[PDB]
RNA sequence: GGAGAUCGUGAGCUGGGUUUAGACCGUCGUGAGACAGGUCGGUUACUAUCUACUAGAGGUGCCCGAGGUCUGCGGGUAAGC
RNA sequence: CCCUAACUGGAGUCCGGUGAAGCUUACAUUCUAGUGCACAGUCUAGAGACCUCUAGGGGGAAGUGAAGACCCCGUGGAGC
RNA sequence: UGUUCGGGUCGAAGCAGGGCUGUGAAGUCCUGUGGACCGUUCACAAACGAAAAUCCUGGUAAUAGUAGCAGCAAAGCAGG
RNA sequence: AGCUUGUAGUCCGUAAGGGAGACAACCCAGCCCGUGGUUAAGGUCCCCAAGUGUCGACUAAGUGUUAAUACUAAAGGGCGU
RNA sequence: CCCGAGAAGGGAGGUGCAAAGUGCCUGAAACCUGAUAGUGAUGGAACGAUACGGCAUGAAAGGAUCUCUGGCAUGAAGGAAUCAUUCGCGAGGAUGUAGUACGAAUGUCACUGCCAGUGUCGUAUCUUACGUUUUGAAGAACGGGCCAGGGAGUGUAUCUU
């Protein structure tokens, strides 16, 4: 169970990623919304839009909208999940947006070197934030 | 190439253009609660249609005062019962029901839709609901509700339909209240609908079966030589060479009518009592004759007769208190001659 | 022509057999009522069998699918194979029968085997447009069929 | 307004033009004949195997067995100009 | 034609009987981009995609029909 | 074909499948089927080795239980 | 001009295997079979084997994350740093 | 003899060393029907090669110091770990431990009853068919639906070697 709070979206990905296909446990990350993306949030928000609005999305690409299925692609982008190791490894994976119920009070991690305060600027805006403004509601 | 544009043929907001998976419209959205307590949404079967002479009081229009003959549609509202109160938590995820009490007592052709739900927990399932609601694993609460066709007799059928609708109240706790207050309990079209007020009506349209792109979209035929060269009711082209795609935007047969479709803003002229008001002679044509309490809405409805119509509270409604129509004239000449 | 061997030989002593010699009638169709068939009790195989000849029961048609629509009921595409049904409805009165004579009880015998086999091809011409003469043939089907009175 | 999509679109249509065989006028050439000159006339083949789409079904997966009512991950919209 | 509607008979659609032919190296549920003999369902990286069946018009398969009749070449022909 | 040495109704050739050897062309053996012919040494010959020729002859698929069995021309019905 | 025509070397043509996303001719390398080890080119956040490696700075533009290649936009300007 | 409308056909029963049952010796493949093994309705495509696994088979023709699992001896190239000292701003390096323990393999001793092979499926890496025309072919360049059989440097004369 890894608090997503304050974490790097892409180095948390990868960490998690390398874990699962270490494949030894089930991750949960918690508090999806609560990543960070650095970067000017102007950037940010029209890469995010181009990317949801992009694809032949009748019978294209799909990217979603919650923050806690972004960052499930987000992963799903750093494994090989079209093999049987990269669909066992998010099949053992859970995102959630804010706490479960279930896995509230339940003991979690963080990433050291994820931590959003090794950034060097404030040119950063969270993963809450660009759902929310593509739509999402969580 | 200088093209000539023209509006794309018929609507993409309404694909895919399916069958409805129940002959019973959904809603999807409910209003703003803006008063006393009471329900959103009714259930009536529609009849027909006639037209009514009427002063018209609609303000700032150019005949407003003057005689204006307006087609009605008749719709037979039965009493509803309201079955059941069932409970909403909001969490992330969204809506989940959380709790259900039936009222003990159901009437006995029910069973045509569902096994009946025995007399069972209804004091302690309420309290449940009250704990729920106290601890604040509620985030609302709408009522089950179904209407009894068997009193009508234009209507074959005697198995009642359920839908839920909402509940219009200030606060949870005034909801809960008033849906304890009204559980088990008949409703009438007078306590969910008042004279002269805009309502939203949702219906099945008419089924048409399989169509072609020229009835089913409004594409146009093939004209002048074209006409008579083997293609005339179909559609000109399919698509581009590239894309190598026939696109789903393309008009094309298949289903046409039996959609949802909701229609806003249609006002309520009349709620009666006697069917014989609005009866004409020789009976509504396939249906017969009007018995129990009935609606007039001010122009037309989706659905044939016969459908099931949902009338719920304005979601989209521009104008304020509109008023008490004045039917001077409901026309009960033969619609058959 | 001539007299064909069995694909499968049950053991004479709880077995029946029987076989149609090469019936003009249509391999796919008699290919999907003997699947249908297979498996099926005598007299509830002739049952089913009169149902269908009487258009009260299709037969579902997995293999040769085309040209058949949907039938009411829990069923996919499927039709009434009139011909093929009499044909072998006679092959099973012919083995019901053969049981008999054996000392066998058919009405506690089950169709353990049901095939067609592609027979000898009577070769006959269709004119087509332009002075061309295209195959039309009479196909014909050798049924086999194989009762046992034990499973 | 302009432009792209095999100057989108002939297993959709048309055939007016260009691009066959006939013929006339003018100009070249002794001639046959010729002319990004003009003129009149001049056959538009196919039962869809795969894929794509539009719609309608049967299954299997999910699943105490069944039924009902809902939610909404998502998709679409010009939820009008 | 504006601008299409209804109806009639024959097909089609569904059922019984009969029963061909034409495309086919293989595989094949694809879509976008790039690459590649510079016009890819198969290569590369992504995005999608549960299977089967029925109907339907033809986007694509640079669809099928055919050793291009346009152009050139051949110390190939024919007629004039 | 000459020549040396053989095998076969106690089952030759061929055929389906398999074991072993050989880099391989291939050889040998086993099981089944088959019912009368077949190899081997050293040499010599050739109408001597096929995946391709829009190859030829024969057989046979997918297409497919599909198209067609609809302008002819009102086409049949009852009873026996 | 991925144009045309020379010249020297080397390649593809006729060149495997490893690496550059794929790449006739770009980098290592010319290659009998099997096994073990160490390297070349290139790479070491994940996809993907090995660094969320070290030191000193720059960049705020998702600029960039593109040896060569015809697969990478100029003149001019900036009290941006 | 039974079934069958039957001068069809089938079954049963015979003849014959053998059905070889009359267009009947042998009876391949394509194609078609059924059964068996594997897999299978969340799945990515030159249909394979290599390595490792699941399932099935493994009677003959293949192995019996052969297969499995270990011990011991010798072992080429290569070659640690850990710790001590020292250097470096640092990541780390050097020296010793140590050319040691190990190490392809070669022998030897126990243990074991399988292994090889075959079919199918899965995981990992690789590969865009074949022949041809081509500077360049997976080509949206040409050829083949499939299978069987047929199908192409030969003789005379003469010259040279």
């Amino acid at each position: 169970v890894i608090d997503a709070k304050g974490l790097i979206l892409g180095r948390l990905a990868s960490s998690v990623a390398k874990q699962l296909l270490s494949g030894d446990e089930k991750v949960y990350i918690i508090n999806a919304e609560q990543a960070i993306i650095s970067g000017s949030r102007a950037a940010t928000l029209r890469e995010y839009r181009e990317t949801r609005e992009r694809g032949a999305t009748e019978f294209g690409p799909y990217f979603p909208k919650r923050p806690d299925r972004i960052l499930k692609r987000t992963i799903r982008g750093m494994l090989p999940y079209k093999r049987a190791r990269g669909r066992d490894a998010m099949s053992r994976l859970k995102v959630y947006v804010g706490v479960p119920y279930e896995l509230k009070g339940a003991e979690t991690v963080t990433i050291p070197d994820a931590d959003m305060r090794l950034l060097s600027s404030s040119r950063y805006v969270e993963l809450g934030e660009v759902s929310q403004k593509m739509g999402s509601k969580f | 190439m200088a093209s000539i544009h023209r509006p794309k043929r018929g609507s993409l907001a309404f694909s895919p253009r399916k069958r409805a998976k129940s002959h019973i419209p959904r809603f999807r959205a409910w209003p703003e609660a803006t008063g006393e307590p009471k329900l959103q949404s009714f259930a009536g079967y529609k009849v027909g249609m006639t037209h009514v002479i009427m002063v018209d009081d609609t303000k700032n229009s150019l005949t407003q005062g003057m005689e204006i003959s307006v087609p009605v549609t008749v719709i037979e509202t039965p009493a509803i019962r309201v079955a059941a109160i069932r409970a909403y938590a909001e969490d992330s995820t969204g809506e989940k029901a959380i709790a259900e009490v039936w009222a003990a007592d159901l009437d006995p052709e029910l069973k045509r839709r569902i096994p009946i739900p025995a007399a069972g927990n209804q004091a302690e399932a309420l309290e449940n609901i009250g704990k729920l609601i106290e601890e604040g694993r509620v985030s609302d609460v709408r009522a089950v509700i179904y209407t009894l066709p068997k009193s009508l007799t234009g209507v074959p059928k005697k198995v009642p339909d359920i839908m839920e609708s909402g509940i219009s109240a200030r606060d949870l706790g005034t909801k809960f209240e008033y849906s304890k207050t009204i559980l088990g309990t008949l409703v009438s079209v007078t306590d969910v609908f008042k004279n002269g007020t805009l309502v939203d009506t949702a219906a099945i349209t008419i089924g048409k079966g399989t169509q072609g792109p020229v009835k089913r979209w409004g594409i146009q035929l093939m004209k002048g030589k074209h006409s008579r060269q083997g293609s005339l009711r179909q559609v000109g082209t399919l698509g581009a060479f590239n894309p190598s795609r026939v696109s789903w935007r393309v008009p094309q047969m298949g289903q046409m009518g039996y959609h949802q479709r909701t229609e806003f803003n249609k006002r309520i002229l009349k709620i009666g009592s006697d069917g014989e008001e609005v009866t004409p002679e020789g009976g509504f044509i396939n249906y017969g004759l009007v018995r129990g309490d009935y609606i007039l809405i001010k122009g037309s409805v989706p659905g044939p007769s016969k459908r099931l119509i949902r009338l719920r509270d304005p979601i989209r409604a521009k104008k304020a208190d509109l008023g008490e129509p004045n039917i001077l004239y409901i026309s009960r000449e033969s619609k058959q001659g | 022509m001539a007299r064909i061997n069995y694909s499968i030989n049950g053991d004479p002593e709880t077995t029946s057999k029987a076989m149609g010699s090469e019936l003009h009638i249509s391999p796919k169709k008699s290919r999907e009522v003997c699947c249908k068939i297979k498996g099926m009790k005598a007299s509830e195989a002739r049952k089913f069998l009169e149902d269908v000849i009487a258009m009260k029961q299709a037969v579902p048609f997995k293999k040769h699918h085309d040209g058949s629509g949907h039938r009411k009921g829990p069923m996919a595409a499927g039709k009434y194979p009139i011909s093929a049904s009499k044909e072998i409805l006679k092959v099973l009165k012919n083995a019901e029968s053969n049981a008999e004579y054996k000392g066998l009880e058919p009405a506690n015998m089950y169709i353990i085997h049901a095939a067609i086999q592609r027979g000898r091809v009577i070769h006959g011409f269709m004119p087509r447009a332009r002075g061309r003469a295209t195959p039309k043939d009479t196909e014909t089907v050798n049924i086999e069929m194989i009762l046992s009175e034990v499973r």
